[PDB]
């Protein structure tokens, strides 16, 4: 529902000192999330190399800040998609630390 | 225990 961000975004506690811009939810398989750590290795929005892009394509929701939102009182507009995404990785093991972007 | 790990799956997963 259009309600998820909404949701989403307080539950994770992502609203809590601050309304946060923009966040995603991958609606897959950690395992399969994880896995992205070893496929196409490619540059980091903020041009770090340690970003990785799915191979295939993800369930995932883009929540983003409405026009009307301002701490304390967060709103957001959710956006279902499917697309590739891209993770930092770092440590051992080499998972995910950071969601990059969507392609 | 809270790791940089740990810390996205709060961030982003949603199985």
């Amino acid at each position: 529902s259009s309600n998820y961000c909404n949701q989403m975004m307080k539950s994770r506690n992502l609203t809590k000192d601050r309304c946060k811009p923009v966040n995603t939810f991958v609606h897959e398989s950690l395992a399969d999330v994880q896995a992205v750590c070893s496929q196409k290795n490619v540059a980091c929005k903020n041009g770090q190399t340690n970003c990785y892009q799915s191979y295939s394509t993800m369930s995932i929701t883009d929540c983003r800040e409405t026009g009307s939102s301002k701490y304390p009182n967060c709103a957001y507009k959710t956006t279902q998609a499917n697309k590739h995404i891209i993770v930092a990785c770092e440590g051992n093991p080499y998972v995910p630390v950071h969601f990059d972007a969507s392609v | 225990k809270e790791t940089a790990a740990x810390k996205f799956e709060x961030q982003h997963m949603d199985s």
